[PDB]
C-alpha cells in the first residue's frame, strides 16, 4: 500500500491506491482503502487488510454510539485516542497503519497511528511500502497555505509516485476530502491510469468444448 | 426483640443483640481464671463433664511455645480462633524469626471476631478466652470476648459464677503480682481464686486444668495425676 | 440482608404442591386458547388471540404460532415475552443437534430440553418460573406426527389432541366427542375451528382474532411442510367449514 | 532520541530532538519529544514512541484525578507515577523517561527515569541515544543557578552536539521553559544551530 | 497401532486391524484389538498417539451408549461420524490434541445399507468404498482401485482384503502380527477368528 | 413502618434510622476529645478502669496511621479499630503511589467514603464509633470529626462520647479567649483539663487519661503518644483546675 | 409495606424510596441558585456554620468536578461527596479515553444513568442528593445541567434548588419574562455574580455577610470558587448601588 | 506442516449476464496420497453459493457453522440471506477467529433475489473481503486459476458460454497443481434455476 | 456487601398476575400521551414535551430518540428509565446485528431485543420492571414500513395506528375514526396533531409538541457524498418551525 494525508486551508485530504497483494500475486485491483468512521472522519489503512477493515469499523461502532449519547458530532481526537489504545493493547499484533483525517467543531486535522500504537501530527503524512515514494513527493512540492485543489493535486502525485515506483500499490487512486463547513466528499477511484489494454483475441469457446459426466437441477427452493 | 434477627442490625439505643446473645453463651461455660507476676502467667479452668460416664471437657489450648489459652463458651469457636492465632504466632517465626508479641496477638483476634459482627449471613463467635503469654516485655494476661473487645491484665475470669474469683483477684492483686520465680505458688494462688466460683462441687484429679507459660517456661498444661499436688 | 424480601419462588406448600408454578397455571388459565390435533396425514395448530383491537396490524402479527426449525412449531399460552425467551432458546438447540449429527432434532428430544428448562426454574435459582404452557407440533422419521404440551412445572405428555390456555375443560370434552383414530388433517382443522367457535368467550369467531397452521406431508413426495396461514387464508378455512 | 532537562535560577528548562525513527527512515522529522502531563509538570521522551505516549497519557489522566481531589501534584508524585508504571511493566516497555516541574516552594526539579524504572533526582539530566556523545561536554560545561538565557545556550549547543554526531537524533530543537511566570515553548532550526 | 483397514461391500463393512503393540525394540503384545462396539450395528477401528486411542475410542463408546439408553434408539452411522469427526474437531485446537485416527464402520438398518466413514486427527471426515489409515493406505489404495467391486459379497471382500494383508506383509518394514478382522452387517457385529 | 429495621431504607422523613441508632452507641461510649493549636494537634481521651485488674497504660487507645496522623473515637472499639486498619491501607497505597505522606483533608476524605459506603447497603451495618483524627501536613494542621452517617468537617476542638456537651462548652471558651492561637504545650494541658471536666459525666467508675499530639516544634511533624513527665504535669494542671 | 422500603414499586406505581431521597435533599437547609450570563455561568448557595468549633473554610458544598465544570449539591454532605468523587472519577476517565473534557451536559446524563439504576437495582440505595452541574462548554456555551435521585436530568437558563426553592425560581422567572432573553446580558461574571446574590437576597428575603455564602463561577477552560474577601468586594458593590 | 496445502484443492467463481457460476475439483487427500474423489467444496444456503478452499476440517466445520447460523438467520428474518449480507456474516465469522483462525479460503457467489444482481466475493482466511465484478479465485492451484481468468475471461457471457469459461479456468488449472483435480463440479445460476454440472477429466 | 438480591422481585400472586408488571403498567398510564401512525410512504410518532419548570430548556430533554438511521423511538412513563433504554437499544443495534451482518437490523429484529432487556428486568434477580412503554417507528428494505408497542412485560404488538400513557383510551379511539390504509404521510402528521390536541390542556405549539417521521431518506442529513448506495437516515426530527406550519393549516 501506499496512503497519503494532506492539509489544506480549511480542511484536509487523504489519498490511497487500490492494490491488495498476497506475496508477489495481486489479489484485489480495486480494493477501497479509505474507511468511513463518521460522516466527516475518514481513515486511509494500510497493513494486514483484515485487521485495518476491523479496527477502523469498531471504533466507527464505537463513535457512533458515543455521538448518540454525548449529542454531539465526533470528534478526530476521540477516534485517534480509541484506536491508539486499542492498537496499543494488541503490541502490533493488528497490523493496521492508519492516516486519520476529518473535520468537527474543533476544527481539522490530520494524524498517523502505527501499529504498535503511537501516534503522530503534521501537514502531510504517508504510511505504507509506498510511503518513501509517496514522502519523496511531499517533500518537493508541498507548501504552507495549499488550496483544496492543489493539496487534492498534491495528494494524488504522492500516491502516484506510488503506483508507478512500489510494487506494493498500483491500479487507481483513490481520494477523499474533508473541507470544513461541507459535506465530506468520497472521490471513489478519482483516478484510473492503469485501464487494461485490448485483449488480442477473444478466447471465448465452442459450446460443447468441455466433456461432461453427468446433469442435474439443484433445489433451491422449499 | 425485632431488632436481635441478626449482627447487621443496631437496636434503638444502639445495641447489638446477637453479639449480646453470643455474650450470653459464655456466661453458661464452665469458669476459667487467669493471673500473672512479671515472671510467670497462670491459666486455671475448670472442666466440665457431660455426666459420669463422660471425659471432661479440655478448656485450654497451646498456641504457640510462648502463649495459648483458656475457653469458655462454645468450643469449635475457640478451635477456630485458636487455629488462627497458631497461624498468626506461625507466620511471625516463618517471616519474621520474631515471637508473636502477647498485645498484637490481642489485636489479630479482635479484628477476626469483630469482621462477623458487621457483615450479613455470619455471626458472632460464641466464645470469649483468656490468653497468657510470655514475650519481649514480660507475663502478660488477655482477656477476650466475642463483641472484639480485648484487654489486657494482671488477672480476671469468665464463665459461671466468674465473679468470685475475680472478686478474690482484685482483693489478693498486690499478693499476686508478685509471685516471681516461684511457679506452684503463682499456680496455688489462681486455684485458690477458681474455688472462689465452685458450689456443691470440688477440684478433683480429673476435674482440673492448670496451664503455665513464663521466662525460662514453655507453655504446657497439666491435667490429671500432675494436677493432684494442687488439690 | 435482603433475606427479608426473598419470596422464596421454589419451595413446597405443607400439601406438597409448588406455589409458584400452581400460580403460573392459574395465569395461563386466562390466556387465549390454542388447540393441537394430530391426524394420520399431519397436525393442526389453532389459536385464538387475546381481545383484539380494529387498528391492530394482524398480518404481520406473531403472538400464538412459533416456529421452531422446518419440522416443528410450537403454539403459546400465557406471557409472550416469557414464551420468545423459550422459544430462542430452543431454535437454538435445535441447531446445535444438526450441527452435532447433521440429523433434524427428533420432536421429543428438544421437547425434553424445553421442559428440563422449566423445571430448573421450579427447583433452583430463586427466580420465577416462565409463564408459559407450549403446545408441540412436529415431525420426525422415527414416530411421524407428534403432539406434546408442557407447562411451568417443567412437565411434558404426548397427545393426539389437546388445549391450552383458557376453557381447557370445556374443549377437552368437546375433542374427546368428535375426535377419531383414523381422521384426515382437512376434518381435524374443522375440528380445531368448531371447538375454539364453542368455547370462544367472544361473540363471534373472525379471521381476524385467530392464528392457524397445518404441519403436512402435502409437499412432493416423502417431505414435510410448514403452513402458518396468512390472514386471508383463515378467512377462507372459515368460510370454506360454515362458521361465517 | 536526544534529551535533557536543566534547572536554573528561575525553573526549568526541558530540551529535545524532533526526529522518530525506524530504522534508518525518519518517520518524522518535527517530533514534538516534551509532553504536558500538567501545567508546569512536562517530560521528555525516548525510547518506543508507543510506549513513552501510552505512558505519558496514563500519567496525565492520574495528575488530573489527582489535581481533582487534592490540588496540584508535586514534581516528585509526577516521577513517582512514571516510575510506577516504569518499574512494575518494565518487562514490556522500552521507556527512557526525564521528568521535569516547577513549584513555587521547590523551584525546578529534574528526574530522570532510565530502562529499569529507577529514580534519579538529578540537578540535569540526558538521555537517547545522543546523550552519550555529550557527556563530557555537559559534565564540563554545566554550573548551578544558571540564567535563563545561559540555559537556553547551554541546553542549545548541547543538543546541536548530541545531533550532530547521533544519526537517530536530528531537526529542530524544542525546549520548554518552566518559571513561575509561565510556561514558554522555544524552537531552534539547523540553520541556526548547526554552525555553533 | 499402525494397520487399520476398512472396505464396504455389497451388505457389510469389514475392519481390519493390526494386532501389535510395540514400544520402543520390543512388541509388548500381538494380540491387541483395536477396536470398540460403539452401538450393536456401528465398529469403531482406531490408530495414533499410544494412550489417547483407546483413551478417545472408549470415551466415543460411553457417549453413544448413553445416547442409547436415553432414547431407546440406535444413532446411525451417519450420525455417530458426525458426533465423532466434530470431537476431533474440537480436540485439534485443544491445549493437547486426541492424536487418533478412526475408521467407523456401521450397518444403517434404516437404509439396509453398509457405511464405512474414515476421520482423521483433525476431524477430516469422508465416506468411502475401502479406506485406510497411516502407511497402510501407500499400498492397499491402488490394490483396492483395481480389484474392488460395489456388488461384492462379504466372501468377496474377506478374499480383497487377504490380499491387502498380504501385500503389507511383504512391503511393510514391521512386523504388524496380523490383522483381526470383524464384520459389521444387518446381523449386528461378529469377529472372523481364523485370519 | 419498619423503617428502621434494615440499613440503607429512607424513612418518609428522609433519615436512615440504623445510623440514628449507630449514633447512640457512639453516644454510649466514653469520652474523647480533639484540639487544634498553632501548628499541630492533640488527642486525649477519658479510660474507665472497671477494675483495679486492667494493667496501668497498656491497654492503649489512641491510634497512629501512618507516621503522621493521630486517630480516637468513641463507642464500640473494634468498629473504630476496623476503621483504622482500612486508614492505614488508604494512606498506604496514597504514598506507594504518589511519594508523599498522605494529606489530612485527603486521608478524611477516605475514611469518609469508606464510612459512607456502609449506610448504601442492608447487607452491613454502620459503624458504632465517630472518629477524631488529624495530624500535620505540607499546608499545617488540621483536625476532623468524622460520623457513622460519613459526615465530617474540619475542627478547632472537637468531642464526643457520653461526656460531649461538657466537653464541647469548655472547648467553646478556649477558642473565644485564644483567638491567635493556642501551643501544642499549652493544649496537652487544655486537653487533660477538659477529659477530667468531661469526666463528670462517667464517675462511677474512675479512669486514666491518655494524650498524644502532633507539632511541627514539639514533635518535628510526627505522632507520639504523651508520656512521663510531660503527661504527669497535664494531669496535675487538670486536678488542679477542678479544686 | 415491603415496597417502601426497596425500590420496587407500589399499586399506584411509585417508588417511595425515591420520593423520600427527594426529601432527604432538604435536610441541610440550604438554597442553591444558578445563572448564566453571556460568558459565564454563576451558582450560588447558602453557608451555614452553625457550631463555632468547625473549621469555617471545610464547610463547602461546592466542588471543582473538573477544570471546566464544578458542581453544587444540595443534601447530606456524605452523599455529596460520593457524588463528587465519583463525577470526578468519570470526567478524568472520560478525557483519557476519547481525548477531550467531559462536557457539563454529559457528565449530567451519565451521573443521572447511575442514579437511575439504584431506582431499579434494589441492593442500591439512591443517593439524598440534587447536583447541579455547571460549566461554560466549548460547544455550547454558559451551562447549567441538573440531576435528581430519580434519575432525571435537563439543562437550564437557570435553575434553583433547596427549601426555599420555589421563591427562587419564580422570582427568575419573573426577571426573564422582562428581559426577554435567556441569560444575563452582562460582560464580566463579578456582574453576573452581583446579579444572583441580588435576586436571591429579593427572593429569600434576607441580607448576607461574606461568610453566609459560598459562590463558584464557571469562564471558558476554568472553574473557580471565591473567597470571602472575593465575595466581600461583590456584597459592597451591591451596598453601593 | 502448512494447513492450507495439506488436503488440496480448488474454488473458482465468475459473473456473466444476468447470471454466475461457481466450480470446485473433487480431490481430498493427505500430501502425496490422494483420499477421496467425491469431496465437494461448494454449499449453498438458500440461493447464496458458498465454496470453501483449505484445511477440509475447517471446510466441513465451517459449512455446518454457516448451515446453523443461515437457518436461525431465516427463522428470525423471516426471508433468506442474501450474497452481499452473507458475505458480512462470513466476515464476521472468520475475523472472530483472528489470532486461531480457519485456514480457509472461503467463496461466494449468488444472484440478489431483490434487485437481480450477479454477486461474488472472495475472503482472505482471516476475513477480509475481496469483492470483484469478474472473478474470483481460491486454493492451491490459484495463482493458476488467476492466470487463467486474467486472459479467459470477459464481460456479460450468457450462462451457457460463461460455463465452458469457468470449466476450462478450473480445468486447466486444476491439471498443473498436483493437489488439485481428481473430479470437478460446476455450477452456473441464474435468477430462478441452477444447474450442476460434473466435468470430465484427467484423474491423475 | 455485593449484590445479595439474586431473587425474583416479580413474582406471581395467587391470582396469577405478576404485580410489578400491572404496577409498571400503571406507572405508564400516568405517563403523559404518545401515540404513532402508520402510513403508506411513513410512519410519525408524536408526544407533548411536558415541561417540569419553564426555566428548564425542554429541547435539552428528547422524548423522541433515533435508534438507527431508520429508526425511531417515542414512550408514556418513566423518563429515565427511557433514557437506559435508549442507550441499551442503541448499543444492541450493533453488538447484536451491525457488527455481525454489516447492515442495520430490520424494526421487528431491534424490538425483538429491546422487548428481550425488558422481560429479563421481569425475571432476574434484584431488579424491578422497566416502567415505560415504547412506540418504535421504523423503515426496513424487506419489511417496508412498521410501528411497534413494547409493554414492561416484554411484549411487543405491531400498529397501524395506537396511543399510549394518559389520554390513550380516547386517542385510540379517535384514530380508528380517521385511519384508512391509503393514508399519505402528511395526512397522518396532521392526525397525530389533531389527536396529540385532545390530550394536551396548557400551550399547543412546535415547543411543547415533539416530533419525527420514519419517511423519506434525507441525503442532505448523511454528512458526506460519494457513495451511490448510501442515501441516507429516513429518520427525521421534525422542527419547532415545521410543526407550527402545519398547526395554521388544522
Ligand atoms: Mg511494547
Ligand atoms: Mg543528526
Ligand atoms: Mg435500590
Ligand atoms: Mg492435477
Ligand atoms: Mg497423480
Amino acid at each position: 500500500t501506499t496512503i497519503v494525508g494532506v492539509k489544506f486551508n480549511n480542511g484536509v485530504v487523504i489519498a490511497a491506491d487500490t492494490r491488495s497483494t498476497q506475496g508477489p500475486i495481486v489479489a484485489d485491483k480495486n480494493c477501497a482503502k479509505l474507511h468511513r468512521i463518521s460522516p466527516k472522519i475518514w481513515c486511509a489503512g494500510a497493513g494486514t487488510a483484515a485487521d485495518t477493515e476491523a479496527v477502523t469499523q469498531l471504533i466507527g461502532s464505537n463513535i457512533e454510539l458515543h455521538s448518540l449519547y454525548t449529542s454531539r458530532e465526533p470528534r478526530v481526537v476521540s477516534a485517534l485516542q480509541m484506536l491508539k489504545q486499542h492498537l496499543f493493547k494488541y503490541q502490533g499484533h493488528i497490523g493496521a497503519y492508519l492516516i486519520v483525517a476529518g473535520v468537527d467543531p474543533t476544527g481539522s486535522h490530520l494524524f498517523s497511528i502505527h501499529a504498535d500504537g503511537s501516534t503522530d501530527v503534521g501537514y502531510y503524512l504517508s504510511l505504507g511500502s509506498g510511503s518513501l515514494a509517496a514522502m519523496a513527493v511531499l517533500e518537493s512540492h508541498w507548501k504552507q497555505d495549499l488550496t483544496k485543489e492543489e493539496a487534492i493535486k498534491l495528494a494524488s502525485d504522492a500516491i502516484q509516485a506510488g503506483i508507478w515506483n512500489d510494487l506494493g500499490s498500483g491500479s487507481n487512486v483513490d481520494v477523499c476530502v474533508m473541507e470544513i463547513g461541507k459535506d465530506a466528499e468520497y472521490l471513489r477511484n478519482y483516478l484510473t491510469p492503469n485501464v487494461r489494454e485490448e485483449k488480442q483475441k477473444s478466447y471465448k469457446f465452442p459450446r460443447g468444448t468441455t466433456a461432461v459426466l453427468k446433469e442435474s437441477i439443484v433445489n433451491i427452493c422449499d | 426483640n425485632n431488632y436481635d434477627g441478626d449482627t447487621v442490625t443496631f437496636s434503638p439505643t444502639g445495641r447489638l443483640f446477637q453479639v449480646e446473645y453470643a455474650l450470653e453463651a459464655i456466661k453458661q461455660g464452665s469458669v476459667t481464671v487467669g493471673l500473672r507476676s512479671n515472671t510467670h502467667a497462670v491459666l486455671v479452668a475448670l472442666k466440665r463433664n457431660a455426666d459420669e460416664l463422660s471425659s471432661y471437657q479440655k478448656k485450654i489450648i497451646k498456641c504457640d511455645e510462648h502463649m495459648g489459652l483458656s475457653l469458655a463458651g462454645l468450643a469449635p469457636d475457640a478451635r477456630v480462633l485458636s487455629n488462627y492465632l497458631r497461624q498468626q504466632c506461625n507466620y511471625s517465626s516463618l517471616v519474621f524469626n520474631r515471637k508473636l508479641a502477647v498485645e498484637r496477638a490481642g489485636h489479630l483476634l479482635c479484628d477476626k471476631a469483630q469482621k462477623n459482627t458487621q457483615s450479613y449471613g455470619g455471626r458472632p463467635y460464641g466464645v470469649g478466652l483468656l490468653i497468657i503469654g510470655y514475650d519481649k516485655s514480660g507475663a502478660h494476661l488477655l482477656e477476650f470476648q466475642p463483641s472484639g473487645n480485648v484487654t489486657e491484665l494482671y488477672g480476671t475470669a469468665i464463665g459461671a459464677r466468674s465473679q468470685g474469683a475475680k472478686t478474690y483477684l482484685e482483693r489478693t492483686l498486690d499478693t499476686f503480682i508478685k509471685i516471681d520465680g516461684n511457679p506452684d505458688e503463682l499456680i496455688k494462688a489462681g486455684v485458690e481464686a477458681i474455688s472462689q466460683s465452685l458450689r456443691d462441687e470440688s477440684l478433683t484429679v480429673d476435674n482440673l486444668s492448670i496451664a503455665i507459660v513464663g521466662k525460662d517456661t514453655p507453655f504446657t498444661i497439666y491435667d490429671g495425676e500432675a494436677v493432684a499436688k494442687y488439690i | 440482608g435482603s433475606r427479608r424480601y426473598d419470596s422464596r419462588t421454589t419451595i413446597f406448600s405443607p400439601e406438597g404442591r409448588l406455589y409458584q408454578v400452581e400460580y403460573a397455571l392459574e395465569s395461563i388459565s386466562h390466556a387465549g386458547t390454542a388447540i393441537g390435533i394430530m391426524a394420520s396425514d399431519g397436525i393442526v395448530l389453532a389459536a385464538e388471540r387475546k381481545v383484539t383491537s380494529t387498528l391492530l396490524e394482524q398480518d404481520t402479527s406473531t403472538e400464538k404460532l412459533y416456529k421452531l426449525n422446518d419440522k416443528i412449531a410450537v403454539a403459546v399460552a400465557g406471557l409472550t415475552a416469557d414464551a420468545e425467551i423459550l422459544i430462542n432458546t430452543a431454535r437454538i438447540h435445535a441447531q446445535n443437534y444438526l450441527k452435532t449429527y447433521n440429523e433434524d432434532i427428533p420432536v421429543e428430544i428438544l421437547v425434553r430440553r424445553l421442559s428440563d428448562i422449566k423445571q430448573g426454574y421450579t427447583q433452583h435459582g430463586g427466580l420465577r418460573p416462565f409463564g408459559v404452557s407450549f403446545i408441540y407440533a412436529g415431525y420426525d422419521d422415527r414416530y411421524g406426527y407428534q403432539l406434546y404440551t408442557s407447562n411451568p412445572s417443567g412437565n411434558y405428555t404426548g397427545w393426539k389432541a389437546i388445549s391450552v390456555g383458557a376453557n381447557t375443560s370445556a374443549a377437552q370434552t368437546l375433542l374427546q366427542m368428535d375426535y377419531k383414530d383414523d381422521m384426515k388433517v382437512d376434518d381435524a382443522i374443522e375440528l380445531a375451528l368448531k371447538t375454539l367457535s364453542k368455547t370462544t368467550d367472544s361473540s363471534a369467531l373472525t379471521y381476524d382474532r385467530l392464528e392457524f397452521a397445518t404441519i403436512r406431508k402435502g409437499a412432493n413426495d416423502g417431505e414435510v411442510y410448514q403452513k402458518i396461514f396468512k390472514p386471508q387464508e383463515i378467512k377462507d378455512i372459515l368460510v370454506k367449514t360454515g362458521i361465517t | 532520541t536526544s534529551i535533557m532537562a536543566v534547572t536554573f535560577k528561575d525553573g526549568v528548562i526541558l530540551g529535545a530532538d524532533s526526529r522518530t525513527t525506524t530504522g534508518a527512515y525518519i518517520a518524522n522529522r518535527v517530533t514534538d519529544k516534551l509532553t504536558r502531563v500538567h501545567d508546569k509538570i512536562w517530560c521528555c521522551r525516548s525510547g518506543s514512541a508507543a510506549d513513552t505516549q501510552a505512558i505519558a497519557d496514563i500519567v496525565q489522566y492520574h495528575l488530573e484525578l489527582y489535581t481533582s481531589q487534592y490540588g496540584t501534584p508535586s514534581t516528585e508524585t509526577a516521577a513517582s507515577v512514571f516510575k510506577e508504571l516504569c518499574y512494575e511493566n518494565k518487562d514490556n516497555l522500552t521507556a527512557g523517561i526525564i521528568v521535569a516541574g516547577y513549584d513555587d516552594k521547590n523551584k525546578g526539579e529534574v528526574y530522570t527515569i532510565p530502562l529499569g524504572g529507577s529514580v534519579h533526582k538529578l540537578p540535569y539530566a540526558i538521555a537517547g541515544s545522543g546523550s552519550t556523545f555529550i557527556y563530557g561536554y555537559c559534565d564540563k560545561n554545566f554550573r548551578e543557578n544558571m540564567s535563563k538565557e545561559e540555559t537556553v545556550d547551554f541546553i542549545k549547543h548541547s543538543l546541536s552536539q548530541a545531533i550532530k554526531w547521533d544519526g537517530s537524533s536530528g531537526g529542530v530543537i524544542r525546549m520548554v521553559v518552566l518559571t513561575a511566570a509561565g510556561v514558554e515553548r522555544l524552537i531552534f532550526y539547523p540553520d541556526e544551530y548547526e554552525q555553533l | 497401532m499402525d494397520i487399520i483397514l476398512g472396505i464396504r461391500v455389497q451388505d457389510s463393512v469389514i475392519l481390519a486391524s493390526s494386532k501389535a503393540v510395540t514400544r520402543g525394540i520390543s512388541v509388548l503384545k500381538d494380540s491387541d484389538d483395536k477396536t470398540r462396539q460403539l452401538s450393536p450395528h456401528t465398529l469403531m477401528s482406531f490408530a495414533g498417539e499410544a494412550g489417547d486411542t483407546v483413551q478417545f475410542a472408549e470415551y466415543i463408546q460411553a457417549n453413544i451408549q448413553l445416547y442409547s439408553i436415553r432414547e431407546d434408539y440406535e444413532l446411525s452411522p451417519q450420525a455417530v461420524s458426525s458426533f465423532v469427526r466434530q470431537e476431533l474437531a474440537k480436540s485439534i485446537r485443544s491445549r493437547r490434541p486426541y492424536q487418533v485416527n478412526v475408521l467407523i464402520g456401521g450397518y444403517d438398518k434404516k437404509k439396509n445399507k453398509p457405511e464405512l466413514y474414515q476421520i482423521d486427527y483433525l476431524g477430516t471426515k469422508v465416506e468411502l468404498p475401502y479406506g485406510a489409515h497411516g502407511y497402510s493406505g501407500f499400498y492397499t489404495f491402488s490394490l483396492l482401485d483395481h480389484h474392488y467391486r460395489p456388488d461384492m459379497t462379504t466372501e468377496e471382500g474377506l478374499d480383497l482384503l487377504k490380499l491387502c494383508v498380504q501385500e503389507l506383509e511383504k512391503r511393510m518394514p514391521m512386523d504388524f502380527k496380523g490383522v483381526i478382522v470383524k464384520i459389521v452387517d444387518k446381523d449386528g457385529i461378529r469377529q472372523v477368528d481364523d485370519f | 413502618t419498619g423503617y428502621d429495621l434494615s440499613n440503607s431504607v429512607f424513612s418518609p422523613d428522609g433519615r436512615n434510622f440504623q445510623v440514628e441508632y449507630a449514633v447512640k452507641a457512639v453516644e454510649n461510649g466514653t469520652t474523647s476529645i480533639g484540639i487544634k493549636c498553632n501548628d499541630g494537634v492533640v488527642f486525649a481521651v477519658e479510660k474507665l478502669i472497671t477494675s483495679k485488674l486492667l494493667v496501668p497504660q497498656k491497654n492503649v487507645k489512641i491510634q497512629v496511621v501512618d507516621r503522621h496522623i493521630g486517630c480516637v473515637y468513641s463507642g464500640l472499639i473494634p468498629d473504630g479499630r476496623h476503621l483504622v486498619n482500612r486508614g492505614r491501607e488508604e494512606a498506604a497505597s496514597f504514598k506507594k503511589l504518589y511519594k508523599t505522606p498522605i494529606p489530612i483533608p485527603a486521608f478524611a476524605d477516605r475514611l469518609g467514603q469508606y464510612v459512607q459506603a456502609h449506610t448504601l447497603y442492608n447487607s452491613v451495618r454502620p459503624f458504632g464509633v465517630s472518629t477524631i483524627f488529624g495530624g500535620v501536613d505540607k499546608n499545617g494542621a488540621h483536625l476532623y470529626m468524622l460520623e457513622p452517617s460519613g459526615s465530617y468537617w474540619g475542627y478547632k476542638g472537637a468531642a464526643t462520647g457520653k461526656g460531649r456537651q461538657s466537653a464541647k462548652a469548655e472547648l467553646e471558651k478556649l477558642v473565644d479567649h485564644h483567638p491567635e492561637g493556642l501551643s501544642a504545650r499549652e493544649a496537652v494541658k487544655q486537653a487533660a483539663k477538659i477529659i477530667y471536666l468531661a469526666h463528670e459525666d462517667n464517675k462511677e467508675k474512675d479512669f486514666e487519661l491518655e494524650i498524644s499530639w502532633c507539632s511541627l516544634s514539639e514533635t518535628n511533624g510526627l505522632h507520639k503518644f504523651v508520656k512521663g513527665d510531660l503527661l504527669q504535669e497535664a494531669i496535675d494542671f487538670a486536678q488542679k483546675e477542678i479544686n | 409495606g415491603y415496597d417502601r422500603h426497596i425500590t420496587i414499586f407500589s399499586p399506584e406505581g411509585r417508588l417511595y424510596q425515591v420520593e423520600y431521597a427527594f426529601k432527604a435533599t432538604n435536610q441541610t437547609n440550604i438554597n442553591s441558585l444558578a445563572v448564566r450570563g453571556k460568558d459565564c455561568t454563576v451558582v450560588i448557595s447558602q453557608k451555614k456554620v452553625p457550631d463555632k468549633l468547625l473549621d469555617p473554610t471545610t464547610v463547602s458544598y461546592i466542588f471543582c468536578i473538573s477544570r471546566t465544570i464544578g458542581m453544587v449539591v444540595n443534601g447530606p454532605i456524605p452523599d455529596a461527596r460520593n457524588a463528587a468523587l465519583r463525577a470526578k472519577a468519570e470526567a478524568a476517565e472520560f478525557r483519557y479515553k476519547y481525548g477531550y473534557d467531559m462536557p457539563c451536559d454529559v457528565l449530567a446524563k451519565r451521573m443521572a444513568n447511575l442514579s437511575q439504576i439504584y431506582t431499579q437495582r434494589a441492593y442500591m440505595r439512591p443517593l439524598g442528593v440534587i447536583l447541579t452541574f455547571v460549566s461554560v462548554d466549548e460547544e455550547l456555551g454558559p451551562s447549567i445541567y441538573k440531576t435528581d435521585p430519580a434519575g432525571y436530568y435537563v439543562g437550564y437558563k437557570a435553575t434553583a434548588t433547596g427549601p426555599k426553592q420555589q421563591e427562587i425560581t419564580t422570582n427568575l422567572e419573573n426577571h426573564f419574562k422582562k428581559s426577554k432573553i435567556d441569560h444575563i446580558n452582562e460582560e464580566s461574571w463579578e456582574k453576573v455574580v452581583e446579579f444572583a446574590i441580588t435576586h436571591m437576597i429579593d427572593a429569600l428575603g434576607t441580607e448576607f455577610s461574606k461568610n453566609d455564602l459560598e459562590v463558584g463561577v464557571a469562564t471558558k477552560d476554568k472553574f473557580f470558587t471565591l473567597s470571602a474577601e472575593n465575595i466581600e468586594e461583590r456584597l459592597v458593590a451591591i451596598a453601593e448601588q | 506442516s502448512d494447513p492450507s496445502s495439506i488436503n488440496g484443492g480448488i474454488v473458482v467463481a465468475m459473473t456473466g449476464k444476468d447470471c454466475v457460476a461457481i466450480a470446485c475439483d473433487l480431490r481430498l487427500g493427505s500430501q502425496s496420497l490422494g483420499v477421496s474423489n467425491k469431496f465437494e467444496k461448494i454449499f449453498h444456503y438458500g440461493h447464496v453459493f458458498l465454496g470453501i478452499t483449505g484445511l477440509a476440517t475447517d471446510v466441513t466445520t465451517l459449512n455446518e457453522m454457516f448451515r446453523y447460523k443461515t437457518n436461525l438467520y431465516k427463522l428470525k428474518e423471516e426471508r433468506a440471506i442474501e450474497p452481499e449480507t452473507f458475505t458480512q456474516l462470513v466476515s464476521s465469522s472468520l475475523y472472530e477467529r483472528r489470532f486461531g483462525p480457519y485456514f480457509v479460503g472461503p467463496v461466494v457467489a449468488g444472484i440478489n433475489s431483490k434487485s437481480g444482481k450477479p454477486f461474488i466475493a472472495g475472503f482472505d482466511l482471516i476475513g477480509c473481503i475481496d469483492e470483484a465484478k469478474d472473478f474470483i479465485v481460491s486454493g492451491t492451484a490459484s495463482d493458476q486459476l488467476f492466470g487463467m481468468c486474467e486472459s479467459l475471461y470477459e464481460p456479460n457471457l450468457e450462462p451457457e458460454d460463461l460455463f465452458e469459461t469457468i470449466s476450462q479456468a478450473l480445468l486447466n488449472a486444476a491439471d498443473r497443481d498436483a493437489l488439485s483435480g481428481w473430479g470437478a463440479v460446476v455450477y452456473i445460476i441464474k435468477k430462478d434455476e441452477v444447474v450442476k454440472r460434473y466435468l470430465k477429466m484427467r484423474q491423475d | 456487601m455485593t449484590d445479595r438480591y439474586s431473587f425474583s422481585l416479580t413474582t406471581f400472586s395467587p391470582s396469577g398476575k405478576l404485580g410489578q408488571i400491572d404496577y409498571a403498567l400503571t406507572a405508564v398510564k400516568q405517563g403523559v400521551t404518545s401515540l404513532g401512525i402508520k402510513a403508506t410512504n411513513g410512519v410519525v410518532i408524536a408526544t407533548e414535551k411536558k415541561s417540569s419548570s419553564p426555566l428548564a430548556m425542554s429541547e435539552t430533554l428528547s422524548k423522541v430518540s433515533l435508534l438507527t438511521p431508520d429508526i425511531g423511538a417515542v414512550y408514556s412513563g418513566m423518563g429515565p428509565d427511557y433514557r437506559v433504554l435508549v442507550d441499551k437499544s442503541r448499543k444492541v443495534a450493533h453488538t447484536s446485528y451491525k457488527r455481525i451482518y454489516g447492515e442495520y437490523p430490520p424494526t421487528k429484529l431491534l424490538v425483538s431485543e429491546v422487548a428481550k432487556i425488558m422481560q429479563e428486568a421481569t425475571q432476574s434477580g434484584g431488579v424491578r420492571p422497566f416502567g415505560v412503554s415504547l412506540l418504535i417507528a421504523g423503515h426496513d428494505e424487506f419489511n417496508g414500513f412498521s410501528l411497534y408497542q413494547v409493554d414492561p412485560s416484554g411484549s411487543y404488538f405491531p400498529w397501524k395506528a395506537t396511543a399510549i400513557g394518559k389520554g390513550s383510551v380516547a386517542a385510540k379511539t379517535f384514530l380508528e375514526k380517521r385511519w384508512n390504509d391509503e393514508l399519505e404521510l402528511e395526512d397522518a402528521i396532521h392526525i397525530a396533531l389533531l389527536t396529540l390536541k385532545e390530550s394536551v390542556e396548557g400551550e399547543f405549539n412546535g415547543d411543547t409538541i415533539e416530533l419525527a417521521i420514519i419517511g423519506d431518506e434525507n441525503p442532505d442529513l448523511l454528512g458526506y457524498t460519494g457513495i451511490p448506495t448510501d442515501k441516507g437516515p429516513r429518520f427525521r426530527k421534525l422542527t419547532s418551525q415545521e410543526i407550527n406550519d402545519r398547526l395554521e393549516a388544522l
